[PDB]
């Protein structure tokens, strides 16, 4: 697709 | 709670959050940097009020966040982010909120936090961060 | 010419440029995507007028640029970008301008163009692109 | 302890570590993927012996690590990584070691762990991870 | 999947 | 520094 | 320089 | 021709190619850097012989490629890469091969070439490059 992606860490808190 | 996702940007300029020393983190809003220009992020607010506001103005671009730590715990039966702390290369902001529950910390050797996403009901349910070089 | 640098974004939604079939590319302006929201880039204009405007609306996010090609050449003693062509996964836009001089093309197997930077005097002197995953 | 830095690779295929249910993590060694080919990482060993070996074979490339958690604590006056747990998209491996001390966890929404670096004396003193898209 | 990806430009030459 | 960077190819045209 | 870099999180453990 | 894909690495240390001043580029082989250690890439050879070998040793890590240019053309009815030129921050290597046909160039403002992939029959049919920060 045409959306740029980046690294994402988490989540922290409510699962 | 109501989910939010600011997406990614060039960097972080200012962070505005609120908390209650008895419960957890309330509101969350960030002023990002968009290719040299300040970009005011959407203010994500708690369903309730009564929080203490805190503004964290960073010395952009010489000052940046190096570590994020805090506590997640149980409040009224909901698991939420009770405490948050932002340590930059120049200063430490926090802890804010109740430092009780299970701790978590994210130290960054190489890279930058360029965005936040999460959820907020009465309190900040959870959050994640965008990392970039 | 006057230099410009839009920086990087989440993607590209629309491109607005102008040209003269006798000289080269004139104005350049892009409407980027910023985390799902349209972001109107600054319009970089030629020092002169008399160009033919062209709007390239992409079917964001299903349509994206796969290749950029064009010609750089000599006009009034200045080396400039005389022609430009944008080929997406759905259509080909151009060529726009004079297809004369030395050709250049940038095909992308994996990645996206997320930003433009360059310079514009009477014509587009030069340009570079931001690539991202 | 003696520091190590495996650098970055294309992915992770297998992890070989050892531990002692009374102290902490001992040896650490990884078999990375280097552009489709297995790459045997250097085996970083403890200054002492007496650990229980554990092999974590991942179903590369359909199985990858999604979260890493564990405990850091005090052993003979040294702060070390006492426990480690690897949760993939298919299974949970661990905990290995002593689940006592202060907890830490790294959940990954988007991205992959492509490398390890750290230090090992009698035990794993500390470690960091390389992240990539 | 578990394979790291990176930007790739090209190809140049035969179609 | 605290500014995010990304890959940049070019320039094409006037050197 | 000519060495490729990547994001690194940590360390966890001894300061 | 037979396709090849070296994958991505930490950088480039040396490039070994061959050419014929009448036809085009022949063999291609690269010695990459894998986290500080030389990694000898597979030697991709032409179906035929008679080429002139050329070794391009770079002063890794202070010297890196900034631009790659060359010509693609028609030879015995096949479109191939007839010429290649590597310009680093210290020197220009080439052109190698026949500088005739349609030109192409890849200048890099920010980033590094970390890998090659392509195809080789009698000559280098085509090639692509991996880019990274
Ligand atoms: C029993 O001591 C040895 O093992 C511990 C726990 O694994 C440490 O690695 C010791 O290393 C020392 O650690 C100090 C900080 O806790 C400091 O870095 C010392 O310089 C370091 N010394 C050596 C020889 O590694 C290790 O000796
Ligand atoms: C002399 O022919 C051989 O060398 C040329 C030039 O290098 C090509 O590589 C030929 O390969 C063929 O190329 C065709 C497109 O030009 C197409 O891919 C054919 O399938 C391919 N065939 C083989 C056996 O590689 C090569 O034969
Ligand atoms: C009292 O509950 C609410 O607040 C919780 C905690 O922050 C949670 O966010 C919980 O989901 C939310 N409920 C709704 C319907 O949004
Ligand atoms: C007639 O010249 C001008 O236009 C040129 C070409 O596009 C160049 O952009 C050239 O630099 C610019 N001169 C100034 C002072 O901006």
């Amino acid at each position: 697709s045409g959306k740029s992606q980046t690294v994402i860490v988490g989540p922290w808190g409510a699962k | 709670g109501k989910a939010f996702d600011d997406g990614a940007f060039t960097g972080i300029r200012e962070i505005n959050l609120s908390y209650n020393k008895e419960t957890a983190i309330g509101d969350f809003q960030v002023v990002y940097d968009l290719n040299g220009s300040p970009y005011v992020g959407q203010n994500h607010k708690s369903f309730i009020t009564g929080f203490t506001p805190v503004k964290i103005s960073l010395d952009f671009p010489s000052e940046y966040i190096m570590e994020v730590s805090g506590y997640t715990g149980n409040v009224s039966g909901y698991v939420v982010v009770r405490s948050l702390t932002f340590k930059t290369n120049k200063k430490t902001y926090g802890p804010y909120g109740v430092t009780s529950g299970t701790p978590f910390n994210l130290p960054i050797e190489n890279g930058l936090i360029v965005g936040f996403k999460g959820s907020i009901g009465y309190w900040l349910d959870y959050f994640s961060m965008y990392l970039s070089l």
